[PDB]
RNA sequence: UAUUGGAGGUAGAGCACUGUUUGGAUUCAGACAAACUCCGAAUGCCAAUUAAUUU
RNA sequence: CUGGGGCGGUCGCCUCCUAAAAGGUAACGGAGGCGCUCAAAGGUUCCCUCAGAAUGGUUGGAAAUCAUUCAUAGAGUGUAAA
RNA sequence: CUGGUGACUAUAGCAAGGAGGUCACACCUGUUCCCAUGCCGAACACAGAAGUUAAGCUCCUUAGCGUCGAUGGUAGUCGAACUUACGUUCCGCUAGAGUAGAACGUUGCCAGG
């Protein structure tokens, strides 16, 4: 339950969302009650391990920016033909 | 040969005037079958569902209920 | 009730033997056999019956021995 | 199913043209319509 | 068995009549409403939706004991005069959702002789 | 041998083959499946070759799911004829598989028998395929 | 009689069901006399006679029902009047119950009456008939075809059991 | 061309309706459609300007 | 007229799809209708509201008519479709 | 506050649960009169005021069912540039579904309290 992320700026062009998925990065959003919406970019190889035996529905202390809000994977978005995660929703729990 | 060569020389239905445009007293605003659009203020319905203005003014398309709509004509000075 | 449509009726003569409950009516029309003044039970047909007295709900081996002696 | 002519009964003759089914109305039809020579509603018999 | 409400059955018989409702501020509509001992007139202009003159059967001036049809004729006479003071002379009468019979021919024949045109 | 028992129109246009599959992209009834990484028409006579082939190999282990149904008919003109005097008569029933779709399902056997039963299947098919397990995480 | 219906409320109904209001008590609302088919191919004189029965068992010209379904494979279609019905509501609807509960008792040839489980979950008997018990003024000399009526006594009850307690007065269940 | 308002059901997508379908116990999951639609673009189109540019 | 000509099929009118959310848009492309009917099946003023499913009931054609309840729209709209 | 009457894309609705009563609204009592039921004073109309808050009606909590609904990301596309591939790349516009969530109505005029 230890996954640190980065905040991505506003109005991401179509190419530069395709440039970071070429790396081990995946877009993601953070919503819920306790904090408003944030466009966040977490890493691929660190997300799978943190979710490896934390469970499909477990608590992840996601350090967004300088805070650390305990969240839960609301839904994922997958590419079955390439075997990749393309986007993740993080639901902030109170 | 076949059985399938037929069709009718069909009809130039649809909107004949535009929203916000000025129209005279007997202008045809919309040519339909049934009522996709319904008469509002100062417009009447013909015998084959034709919508026509009844006064000189400007055309307005607006919502009527859940999923209905009407036309109108106003009398801008 | 309209005028002329409905059939002709009257307080029927329900003075039968079963307590003579003549509080009914009907198109039954005949000679007024018994016309009492307590309750209208004069004309139509009814002076007795076994209806309200004994209702259907509220109303071999032996042969052998009998024939011989056993 | 035929064609019929409605002729005025006093103003004299033909004003209107109609149709009829001669199995359902075998007689001569009767209708009050506007005679424009009398300027007045009258009765019209089928010719 | 189930009972039918007599209000909803006439509130739907009325929306279908007020598709030619026109209180236009020069020829408003004269409303009516019956409860059981209660005739309620009213006059409204539909272009703006404001009441111009109201007279009911429970007012102190019309508090009497009558047949409710000899009393309804005193409810059309009341509002017919208050409409006279408002400079209104021609109205269009909507019967609510009720049959025009008994109570209402009295409320209309009483208002149609007091000068109101309709 | 598969086909719909009814149809309202048997002369239809032909399906569009560009794009990606919309439905049937994951395994949801068995443990293993056969994915398609190429576009083509599966013709309902080559779905029976591939069912019999992978069925015979397993020898009554689990069961299979045919996740594709041949729904669209296609026509053909009578051999040597000139061009254009109407449309030809129905000649077969096809489905349309785009890259992504799962074609078959197995369960109740091992991965070492599943990888081999679905390998005989894909040699009866005109698409390039691939083996997959149930997605998680 | 009818006034006994007023005493029947506090008789057992006011105490059995324990209703907190006099207005929450059962009551008989109406009764129907739906006769039957009278096959409209050769029965133009059947319903002309059967209509005389219900008109005789109750004083009201019953309305003749017209079949509204185009049932093929049968002599029926939209039109073709093939039924008769008569409604009784007021005090007359109380007479036609006492005249049945007091005349159809022994003239039924049935121990348990007509049925014990007739409550349709909505308070309606819908019993049978043999054309002899009812129509006591209709003797066995006038007509020949003996038919079975259908008296559906719709009541203001709210449960199957209440129709049993309410219909206890002059009933054999 | 910029702004603003409109009419119109296409691509996609969805099974709420008409048809077509796989597997379990009228439901719980999965699919299909030119002549299916609870939805629904990008563009084109008809007009307004008390806006720029050019003919 | 015509994937040469010919046979077969086609010629005037109406509805749908093809038709690429205005309108229009071809082929011997895919599907169906018309050449009438109604003296009320037109005008008007009042009132009314469905098919179907359970239930319980002499008929039962499982399926007539009768009653209660859930029915939003699955009925009806003379005649093809929209 | 209650009532009459309009305006609002159901955020307004279904559903279950619970309170309420002579200034009201209703059931309710009757058929002589106006009028009435293709049979029935059920409905409609009228004449009435014994009985009741049970029902309708109104009021109050509930998010089960419907309705409403972002952001982020995707499909699909206008234009451009590469290409002949069931295509790639760049830029703009951007769904549907699905989530977090909103929500058991706002509002005008009149008459009473």
């Amino acid at each position: 339950a230890s996954l640190k992320s980065i905040i991505r700026q506003g109005k991401q062009t179509r190419s530069d969302l395709k440039q970071l998925r070429k790396s081990g990065k995946v877009p993601a959003v953070v919503y819920g009650y306790g904090t408003k919406n944030v466009s966040v970019k977490v890493d691929e190889v660190e997300f799978i391990k943190v979710i490896r035996e934390v469970g499909r529905n477990g608590v992840i202390e996601l350090g967004v920016g300088s805070k650390t809000i305990k969240v839960m994977v609301a839904d994922y978005q997958f590419d079955p033909l390439k075997n990749q995660i393309t986007h993740i929703d993080f639901l902030a729990i109170n | 040969s076949t059985k399938n060569g037929r069709d009718s020389e069909s009809k130039r239905l649809g909107a004949k005037r535009a929203d916000g445009q000025f129209v005279t007293g007997g202008s045809i605003l919309y040519r339909q079958r049934g009522t996709k659009i319904y008469p509002g203020e100062n417009v009447g319905r013909g015998g084959d569902d034709t919508l026509f203005a009844k006064i000189d003014g400007v055309v307005k398309f607006e919502r009527k209920g859940r999923d209905k709509k009407q036309v109108s004509v106003y009398a801008v000075a | 009730m309209k005028q002329g449509i409905h059939p002709e009726y009257h307080q029927v003569i329900f003075l039968d033997t079963t307590t003579n409950f003549k509080f009914l009516s009907g198109s039954t029309k005949t000679s007024s056999e018994m016309m009492e003044w307590e309750d209208g039970k004069e004309y139509p047909v009814i002076r007795l019956d076994i209806s309200s007295d004994s209702h259907p709900f509220y109303t071999r081996v032996e042969r052998f021995n009998k024939k011989f002696g056993l | 199913r035929v064609n019929v002519t409605l002729a005025c009964t006093e103003c004299g003759d033909r004003n209107y043209i109609t149709t009829k089914n001669k199995r359902n109305n075998p007689e001569r039809i009767e209708m009050k319509k506007y005679c424009p020579r009398l300027n007045k509603y009258t009765l019209h018999r089928e010719t | 068995i189930s009972k039918i409400d007599k209000n909803k059955v006439r509130l739907k018989r009325h929306a279908r009549v007020r598709t030619n409702l026109s209180g236009t501020a020069e020829k408003p509509r004269l409303n009516v409403y019956r409860s059981n001992k209660h005739i309620y007139a009213q006059i409204i202009d539909d272009n703006k939706g404001v009441t111009l003159a109201q007279a009911s059967s429970k007012d102190s001036d019309i508090a009497t004991t009558a047949t409710k049809v000899e009393l309804a004729t005193k409810v059309g006479e009341a509002i017919a005069k208050k409409a006279a003071d408002k400079g209104i002379k021609e109205i269009v009468f909507d019967r609510g959702g009720y049959l025009y019979h008994g109570r209402v021919k009295a409320l209309a024949e009483a208002a149609r002789e007091s000068g109101l045109e309709f | 041998m598969l086909l719909p028992k009814r149809v309202k129109y048997r002369r239809q246009h032909r399906p569009k083959t560009t794009g990606r599959s919309k439905g049937g992209n994951y395994v949801t009834f068995g443990e293993f499946g056969l994915q398609a990484t190429t576009t083509s028409w599966i013709t309902s006579r080559q779905i029976e070759s591939a069912r019999i082939a992978m069925t015979r190999y397993m020898k009554r282990g689990g069961k299979v799911w045919i996740k594709i149904f041949p729904h669209t008919p296609y026509t053909k003109k009578p051999l040597e004829v000139r061009m254009g005097a109407g449309k030809g008569a129905v000649e077969g029933w096809i489905a349309v598989v785009k890259p992504g779709r799962i074609l078959f399902e197995v369960a109740g056997v091992s991965e070492e028998v599943a990888r081999e039963a679905l390998r005989l299947a894909s040699h009866k098919l005109p698409v390039k395929t691939k083996f997959v397990k149930r997605e998680e995480l | 009689l009818k006034e006994k219906f007023n005493t029947e409320v506090t008789e057992n109904l006011m105490k059995k069901f324990n209703y907190s209001s006099v207005m929450e008590v059962p009551k008989i609302d109406k009764i129907v006399v739906n006769m039957g088919v009278g096959d409209a191919v050769q029965n133009s004189k059947v319903l002309d006679n059967a209509v005389e029965e219900l008109e005789l068992i109750t004083g009201q010209k019953p309305l003749v029902t017209k079949a509204k379904k185009s049932i093929a494979t049968f002599r029926l279609r939209e039109g073709m009047p093939i039924g008769a019905k008569v409604t009784l509501r007021g005090e007359r609807m109380y007479e036609f119950l006492d005249k049945l509960i007091s005349v159809s008792l022994p003239r039924v040839r049935d121990f348990q009456g007509v049925s014990k489980k007739a409550f349709d979950g909505r308070g309606n008997y819908t019993l049978g008939v043999k054309e002899q018990l009812i129509f006591p003024e209709i003797d066995y000399d006038k007509v020949s075809k003996v038919r079975g009526m259908d008296i559906v006594i719709v009541t203001t009850a709210n449960t199957d059991e209440e129709a049993r307690e309410l219909l206890a007065n002059f009933g054999m269940p």
